[PDB]
């Protein structure tokens, strides 16, 4: 009575819809996130939308050498 | 020169030591109660 | 600060516990109110004006009930799980923001400290039902045991759906997110799932197994009489409150809204209860339409067809969140 | 330019018997840089499980029901399958890890990154992650073929770490360019 | 400790004290000189001293109890008082700060 | 002393000693912590260079960076007295409203827009002084010149304009 | 110090146990508390988020354990039909 | 003192004095028949406290170990923004081999008591 | 002259007090030899849902929240399904009639002792502290440090998927035999 998935995966898949939907769908939804994480990103660029910087958890240390600085010196106190 | 009595106490003391504790491991694991002091 | 600290504590716990248990007495009468009304019946109309003083008549009725000790009890526990179930139910409505930060206790990890208060109140009713050594105060405690297994993952699960969205755990975060949206918009189904697991985890109909009295005689509570029944009534409906408001912070947006303080803080607090009465309605509306499911019918419900729906949501969320750079920063802001 | 500086993480030094190209080398490279032999023995090996099971059955039948071999097979084909891709994976990081010989290998790298460097592009690659989850990720899969039997890892990441110094790109390039203005000028 | 990965998302405490001590054993340390690790000896205390305090609580007790016992010797006059103590660095509240200070 | 959080801290230690006359003197900043966020732009906008060069300091002094840096820190404290002293000679009803604004929103700079836009307009017509925040997106507009605060209790009067430099009203 | 009394008492409540083999299941959880609780207030003392990390995945392993424990006692009850350890 | 510990003494005192009021002041005559189990009326086989069969207990066995699964997704829901990509796919591996386990359990029809 | 160093009392923003972590102490090693002294298999397992209780509070009030309330939530499922299993394996009215002798007391002096002493020095002075001149924990405050605090949960998540990422691996795969071996043992056949 109930299709075998390799004799026929079409047929499989509308029985498993109808008569086993909360397993069934689950499967679909969890597969769902791997064909979002393969498709939407390149669709997200192609259109311009562009994924922001990061935003700063510690004090962004400039490089290079040191600026060589020359105010608020001690004889500016008074 | 050793004190043969001074060390022959801390050789007692060290095996004979060791006897209280399979002593104590053979009083638990005997199957009638006999008391703790046995 | 301004005046003592621990006078500020103590009004500030009495603002939430004596409010709080007027809102439990309540509950009952509306309840009864509410459910004759789909009866073609009134309710409570006769102990008070409108039966208004219904609950308090109940309540100084048992307190003034002689209690029984059964012999074959264990009597030191059969005191101890109504206890235990009290006062960690009641314990849940110190982390509740009826505000931003206005809360007993603004705790950053309070989503997890509700799942251990609610945890704990659940096993003094498997401890008081077996203390009874009667046989169906027996039946009844292993069906609390059962129930547990089958919502705890439901809730916890549903639950991190919206730490997920929210990056906090703290129940004052989660409504300050849902400035932008309620969740129940975004994650509609796992609202609907969170609310059935809230109602098996109240041992409310349709999953009233523990206490079901067509199966059962009392359940659980059956040897149990008095001020030890009081404790069980007061332990559910608070228990019902506390998972309204609770599903109220984490779908429909908490506190916010459809001398100069005190009108705002008023039009939290009105929000919140608004929206925590509606949902208390829907349990009261899902008693009166529905029968009990059989015990193993609830298992195999929350193991087959719940879980499986959670787990593949737990994959899904964070795939669509990380796809539209949707992340949220999990440092301290709202 | 001249970055200034050309290995700025300390990486392990493994005793091998060629050149080291590159110590974690990203996913699409190991691919672009396999020989045709890889894919022979990669198919080869591939193959290799499900016979086996069907050579097991020819001689000793496992006696199973109606619908147990296809099932067997189905297993047998994809653990063959996992198993020849990750061999055949091998085999090309081996060759960029200096574990294989890999003059051929070698001298596509000292091309398509001096190409890259005369195209002032990064060497390996923009990665859309963190500098600091560059670093958990090339710590994760430096050398991770050798472990390929038990658990298995690819580099996905486009990082910066790989053990090599790039000065000798940089190097080339300059050189390369160098050429390039003398040839232009007999024009 | 020697993770560099810390209670706040910041680094631990005593990863400067491990990563010196590492460093000091990979570029003095080698077969050609078994005996170039002795110089790692300080570096190896300071890092056990960053994770226990044993050489600073010992530092601190002693110094403790020679700093009460100079305490009871010396002259009293008049003690500054709690609230004293909380009115310094305030806004119209000289009068105390000087008094904490003896001035 | 130690910066882990406390637990069970029920006792305060205090220092009357005062630093030795061979390090020179520089007199505290004295602004609170509303003063402070609402003139941190400014401390960045005219500060920067000598912030960083603290910071690079104490970098090149691991471990010992408190005793060696402790001339550039004097500097900080100068020139962020400067930015004070100068929102103070001007533009003070504007400052005073903004920050006294964030005091009653838990310090939020999102729930005191309107009093940032006008305080903001004050300080760039007297200090040439701008608010810049660094890799905000290109796409959309920078959240803090948005007319609409999804996260502010109180919604912005339409009539309260942000303040973008340059361009007229 | 009180790591030290707890794993006393698993270990006590293991080897000198008379009564049932669940309780010689729940000596080990109170074994593996003491561990785990000792590497938590060392993790505090260290400033170290591994040891927290550490004491998790014992939890979890601790878990899986008295899982694997409560399996393998329902299939040796199923045949012998009682899990009290005898004494003569 | 802190509001969270008030909160805790009040809640208990109020177990104490509801308990207390019906220690006191309700009436109290225990006789043998009022101190029997309930039955429905007819004494019975005391067997509460005799080897009792679940049919759950593999459910309950189950629980433990998901109960350490979901645990272990807590920390990630709360470092979504510095865990990002390459954090994103290492939870789902952990995910991943955690569902085939439950997939095992729905299989071999561990939960479907009869 | 000169005192120079002040103590006062903190009157707001103080912290707990250590008393407590005493009492906790007493009655985490008071429920802990109830687990094993009783009679009754329930009781034991009570006074072990117990002892979990007062180490997790003793963890929450040390500042350790998450595992603190982690430990008290997986335990709480942990001991219940534990609960579960005495009822169903164990005959609760013999066991009570079950007894024990005292012939173990010596063995408990003797190896209460040497393991005490002997596991004793294996433990740091960090834990060791606080066991007429003691001393005071002194801690301060830092700005470039607390720039982005995390929570401890948040701490352990910025390395547990991506650092630590194998012994997550390696956990699963504990779990994993778990639920296919618990399972296999005791499924009923069909
Ligand atoms: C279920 C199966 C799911 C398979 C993957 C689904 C789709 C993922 C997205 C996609 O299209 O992938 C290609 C896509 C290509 O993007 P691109 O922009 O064209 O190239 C960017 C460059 O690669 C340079 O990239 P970059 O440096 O700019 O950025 C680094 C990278 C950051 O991405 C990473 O670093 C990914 C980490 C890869 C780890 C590899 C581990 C292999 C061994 C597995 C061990 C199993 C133990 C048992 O960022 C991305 O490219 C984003 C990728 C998407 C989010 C990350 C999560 C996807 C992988 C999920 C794997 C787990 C699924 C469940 C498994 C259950 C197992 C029971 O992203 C990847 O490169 C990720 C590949 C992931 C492969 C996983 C292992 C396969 C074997
Ligand atoms: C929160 C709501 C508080 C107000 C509702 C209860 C107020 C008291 C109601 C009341 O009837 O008290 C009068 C009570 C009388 O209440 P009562 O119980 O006699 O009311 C019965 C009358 N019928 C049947 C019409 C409802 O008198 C006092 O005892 C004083
Ligand atoms: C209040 C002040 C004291 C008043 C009670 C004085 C005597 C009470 C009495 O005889 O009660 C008999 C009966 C019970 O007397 P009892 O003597 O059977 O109580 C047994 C309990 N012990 C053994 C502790 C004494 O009281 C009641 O049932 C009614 C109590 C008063 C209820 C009024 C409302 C309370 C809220
Ligand atoms: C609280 C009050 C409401 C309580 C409802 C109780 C219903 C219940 O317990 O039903 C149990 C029942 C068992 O049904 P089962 O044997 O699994 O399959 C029957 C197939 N005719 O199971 C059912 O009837 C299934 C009910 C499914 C409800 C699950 C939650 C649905 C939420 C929205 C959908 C999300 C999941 C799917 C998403 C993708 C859909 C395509
Ligand atoms: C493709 C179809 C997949 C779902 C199949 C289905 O509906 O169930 C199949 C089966 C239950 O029916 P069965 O017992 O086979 O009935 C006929 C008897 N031979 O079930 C089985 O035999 C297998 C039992 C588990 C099947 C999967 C159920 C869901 C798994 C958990 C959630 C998955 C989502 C999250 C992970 C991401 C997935 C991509
Ligand atoms: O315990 C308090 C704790 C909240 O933690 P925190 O707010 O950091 O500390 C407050 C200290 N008063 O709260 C928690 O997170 C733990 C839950 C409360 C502690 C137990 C409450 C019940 C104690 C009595 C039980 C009687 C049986």
């Amino acid at each position: 009575t109930t299709p075998r998935f390799w004799s026929t995966p079409l047929k499989y898949c509308r029985w498993a819809a109808r008569e086993r939907p909360a397993l069934f769908f689950s499967v679909v939804i969890g597969a769902l996130g791997p064909v979002t994480l393969a498709t939407v990103p390149p669709l997200r660029r192609l259109i311009g939308d562009v994924d922001a910087a990061p935003i700063p958890l510690t004090y962004p240390i400039p490089p290079g050498p040191r600026k060589q600085l020359k105010g608020y010196d001690d004889d500016t106190e008074d | 020169p050793k004190d043969a009595v001074h060390l022959g106490l801390k050789g007692a003391a060290v095996v004979g030591g060791i006897g209280l504790l399979f002593a104590a491991v053979r009083t638990s694991l005997a199957r009638k109660n006999v008391g703790p002091w046995a | 600060m301004s005046y003592s600290q621990t006078i500020n504590s103590l009004v500030e716990v009495v603002l939430v516990l004596v409010p709080s248990l007027v809102g439990i007495a309540y509950v009952t009468v509306g309840e009864r109110k509410t459910m004759g009304s789909m009866q073609r019946r009134l309710g409570p109309n006769a102990v008070g004006i409108y039966g208004l003083l219904q609950a308090f008549a109940d309540a100084l009725k048992l307190l003034l009930k002689e209690y029984v000790g059964p012999t074959q009890a264990n009597l030191v526990l059969f005191f101890l799980g109504p206890v235990i179930t009290l006062i960690f139910s009641l314990l849940g409505y110190a982390v509740i923001p009826y505000g931003p930060g206005l809360a007993v206790n603004d705790l950053s990890t309070g989503i997890l400290y509700m799942l251990a208060v609610s945890s704990l109140a659940t096993y003094g009713i498997l401890l008081a039902g077996w203390s009874a050594n009667s046989k169906y105060a027996f039946l009844g405690s292993l069906r609390s045991t059962a129930q547990l297994i089958s919502y705890e993952l439901v809730l916890s699960s549903s639950i991190l759906l919206v730490i997920m969205l929210s990056g906090s755990l703290s129940l004052t975060v989660i409504v300050e997110s849902q400035r932008a949206i309620w969740y129940i918009l975004p994650l509609l189904p796992v609202f609907i799932i969170f609310f059935i697991g809230s109602v098996a985890e109240t041992n409310r109909a349709p999953f009233d197994l523990a206490e079901a009295e067509s199966e059962l005689v009392s359940g659980f509570m059956t040897e149990h009489a008095a001020v030890i029944f009081v404790f069980f009534f007061l332990a559910e409906y608070g228990s019902i409150v506390l998972m309204c408001i609770l599903t109220s912070i984490l779908f429909l947006g908490g506190y916010l809204l459809i001398n100069a303080p005190t009108v705002e803080g008023s039009f939290y607090g009105l929000s919140l209860g608004v929206k925590t009465s509606i949902l208390i309605f829907v349990f009261i509306w899902t008693r009166a339409s529905f029968p009990r499911i059989r015990f193993d019918q609830l298992m195999s419900f929350c193991w087959t067809v719940l879980l499986p729906i959670l787990f593949a949501l737990i994959v899904l969320v964070p795939c669509i969140l990380y796809s539209f750079n949707i992340f949220p920063v999990n440092i301290s802001l709202l | 330019n001249t970055p200034t500086q050309t290995y700025q993480f300390p990486s392990k030094t493994v005793k091998t018997d060629y050149p080291l190209i590159d110590n974690d080398p990203h996913f699409t490279r190991v691919i672009r840089y396999a020989r045709p032999s890889d894919y022979a023995h990669g198919l080869a090996a591939a193959a290799a499980g499900p016979a086996a099971l069907w050579l097991m059955e020819r001689i000793s039948p496992s006696q199973v029901g109606r619908g147990g071999f296809a099932k067997a097979m189905r297993l047998a084909g994809f653990i063959g399958l996992a198993g020849g891709f990750l061999y055949f994976y091998q085999r090309s990081i081996l060759r960029f890890y200096g574990m294989s010989e890999n003059a051929r290998e070698v001298e596509m790298d000292m091309r398509e990154m001096t190409d890259r460097v005369k195209a002032g592009l990064p060497l390996y690659g923009e990665s859309r992650l963190s500098p600091a989850m560059q670093g958990v990720a090339a710590r994760q899969s430096r050398y991770s073929a050798l472990f390929f039997g038990v658990m298995p890892w690819f580099n996905f990441v486009n990082h910066n770490q790989h053990g090599v110094d790039t000065a000798k790109y940089y190097q080339q390039a300059e050189r390369e360019l160098e050429a390039e203005r003398l040839a232009r000028e007999q024009a | 400790m020697a993770s560099g990965y810390g209670l706040n998302g910041g680094p631990s405490r005593c990863f400067p004290f491990w990563q010196e001590l590492l460093a000091c054993y990979v570029t003095n340390s080698s077969e050609d000189n078994p005996d170039g690790k002795n110089k790692c000896i300080p570096v190896m205390e300071d890092y056990y001293e960053c994770l226990h305090h044993r050489k600073e609580a010992a530092r601190v007790r002693a110094l403790q109890a020679a700093y009460r016992e100079a305490e009871a010797k010396k002259l009293q006059e008049n003690p500054p008082t709690a609230g004293q103590i909380r009115n310094l660095g305030l806004l119209n509240k000289e009068e105390d700060t000087k008094k904490v200070h003896c001035a | 002393m130690a910066t882990r959080k406390p637990a069970f801290n029920q006792h305060v230690l205090l220092d009357t000693t005062p630093l030795p006359d061979s390090i020179p003197k520089v007199k505290e900043i004295g602004a609170s912590s509303a003063p402070l966020l609402s003139a941190s732009f400014f401390i960045g906008a005219r500060c920067k260079d000598y912030n960083d060069d603290y910071m690079q300091c104490k970098n090149e002094n691991p471990g010992r960076g408190e005793f060696e840096c402790l001339k550039e820190g004097r500097r900080v404290t100068r020139c962020a007295r400067s930015v004070l002293k100068d929102i103070n000679t001007h533009c003070l009803e504007q400052f005073r409203a903004h920050w006294q604004c964030l005091d009653n929103n838990n310090q939020q700079l999102w729930q005191c827009r309107p009093a940032e836009w006008k305080l903001n307009k004050c300080v760039y017509e007297n200090l040439k002084l701008e608010k810049v925040i660094p890799d905000q997106p290109k796409n959309s507009t920078p959240v803090h010149l948005r007319q609409r605060q999804i996260f502010a209790h109180h919604a912005i009067p339409p009539w309260e304009r942000p303040f973008i430099p340059g361009q007229p009203e | 110090n009180i790591t030290l009394i707890l794993f006393l008492i698993g270990i006590l409540g293991f080897v000198l146990n008379r009564k049932n083999i669940i309780l010689m299941l729940i000596s080990i959880e109170i074994m593996l508390l003491s561990i785990t609780f000792l590497i938590l207030l060392s993790s505090l003392n260290m400033d170290d988020i591994i040891g927290q990390t550490y004491a998790i995945y014992i939890i979890v392993v601790a878990g899986a354990e008295s899982a694997i424990g409560l399996g393998i006692l329902v299939a040796f009850y199923r045949l012998r039909g009682s899990i009290a350890i005898e004494y003569k | 003192m802190s509001a969270m510990s008030i909160y805790i003494i009040f809640v208990s005192i109020i177990a104490i004095l509801f308990l207390a009021i019906d220690l006191i002041f309700a009436p109290h005559n225990p006789y043998k028949e009022k101190l029997s189990a309930f039955e429905c009326g007819f004494h019975s086989f005391s067997q509460s406290r005799s080897p009792f069969n679940i049919s759950f207990f593999i459910y309950g066995l189950v629980f433990l170990l998901l109960d350490l699964e979901i645990l272990l997704l807590y920390p990630f829901a709360v470092s979504e923004y510095v865990n990002s990509a390459y954090g994103l796919a290492a939870a789902l591996i952990f995910i991943g081999i955690i569902t085939i386990g439950f997939v095992y359990e729905l299989g071999h029809d561990a939960l479907k008591v009869h | 002259s000169q005192i120079s160093l002040l103590l006062l009392k903190e009157i707001y923003t103080n912290g707990s007090t250590h008393i407590m972590l005493d009492i906790l102490s007493v009655l985490a090693v008071i429920s802990g030899i109830c687990v094993i002294i009783s009679k009754n298999p329930i009781v034991s397992v009570l006074h072990l849902i117990g002892l979990f209780a007062y180490v997790s509070f003793y963890l929450i009030l040390i500042g350790l929240n998450f595992v603190g309330l982690s430990y008290l939530i997986v335990y709480i499922g942990a001991v219940s399904i534990l609960f579960l299993f005495i009822l169903m394996l164990i005959n609760i009215r013999t066991s009570e009639l079950q007894s024990n002798t005292s012939n173990s007391i010596p063995l408990t002096i003797l190896v209460g002792i040497i393991i005490s002493s002997f596991l004793f020095k294996m433990l740091p002075y960090g834990v060791i502290i606080s066991n007429k001149n003691d001393l005071f924990f002194i801690t301060s405050k830092i700005w470039d440090g607390a720039l982005a605090e995390n929570n401890h949960i948040s701490s352990i998540g910025n390395i547990m998927y991506t650092n630590y990422n194998v012994w997550l691996i390696l956990a699963s795969f504990i779990l994993l035999l778990a639920m296919v071996g618990a399972i296999v043992i005791t499924i009923k056949p069909r």
